[PDB]
DNA sequence: GGGCTGGTGACGGCGAATACCC
DNA sequence: GGGTATTCGCCGTGTACCTCTCGCAGCCC
RNA sequence: CCGAGAGGUA
């Protein structure tokens, strides 16, 4: 049911929608979406469980 | 053809914003996508706005907003921000010349 | 109020009125010297928000 | 010497603003 | 083109009193 | 002699 509510279809559209829910109302770019989603959870700088 | 745009900075750090903007241009070497950077001055209007000769790609837009101490462009919308005008650029250059 | 240290920790109202008068004087000067209309739209937005 | 410049453990009620469905 | 349903923001949460500390940096004009 | 923040009495 979750995948039936999804409008997205590939990696790029998902990264665009996540970049759009983070910072509202601005043009996304594939480099900016990759950089944001790698700096949310997957970087030693901005994310750190102890 | 490169048209003009208005950038808002933290008012007071404007010369440092202009220098950092020129340096980010010569770092990310989009040299064919930037013409000048104006901060006009009388013996200082405009109080906190930086004029940029530019073109509009989303890469150059992210470049100017990734320059530090820059809030954003000032236009009708944030998708396609707004250039100003022909005669308005000519009058600003007129009073800068005068 | 004086705090007996050579300085005045001001009340919040004088800060607010000072912000409105700063922004209004800058808007009078920008309507004086024929600023481009995008900048006076931004300046009026700032005055409304102050 | 000094001017001025911009977090992420509260919960219920309630009414206004969408929403969807026919 | 309305009749019910779900979201979204606001409004609100006891009274007196006592003691203490601390209240805007930056900076190159 | 105003506001915060902390503590305490009933």
């Amino acid at each position: 049911e979750t995948l039936r509510v999804d409008p997205t279809n590939d990696r790029l559209s998902a990264l665009v929608e996540i970049y759009r829910m983070m910072r509202p109302g601005e043009p996304p770019t594939r480099e900016a979406a990759e950089s944001l989603f790698e700096n949310l959870f997957f970087s030693e700088d901005r994310y750190d469980l102890s | 053809k490169k048209r003009w745009y208005v950038v808002q900075a933290f008012s007071g750090f404007e010369g440092r914003v202009a220098t950092s903007l020129r340096e980010h241009i010569k770092l990310h070497n989009m040299e064919d996508l930037f013409g000048e950077v104006m901060v006009p001055t009388e013996e200082k209007f405009f109080p906190g706005y930086v004029l940029v000769q530019m073109v509009m790609n989303d890469a150059s837009w992210h470049l100017v907003r990734s320059v530090p101490r820059v809030m954003g462009f000032i236009g009708g919308t944030s998708d396609r921000p707004a250039p100003i005008s022909d005669k308005e650029v000519d009058a600003i250059m007129n009073r800068l010349q005068q | 109020v004086p705090l007996d240290g050579g300085r005045f920790a001001t009340s919040d109202l004088n800060d607010l009125y000072r912000r409105v008068i700063n922004r209004n004087n800058r808007l009078k000067r920008l309507l004086d010297l024929a600023a481009p209309d995008i900048i006076v739209r931004n300046e009026k937005r700032m005055l409304q928000e102050a």
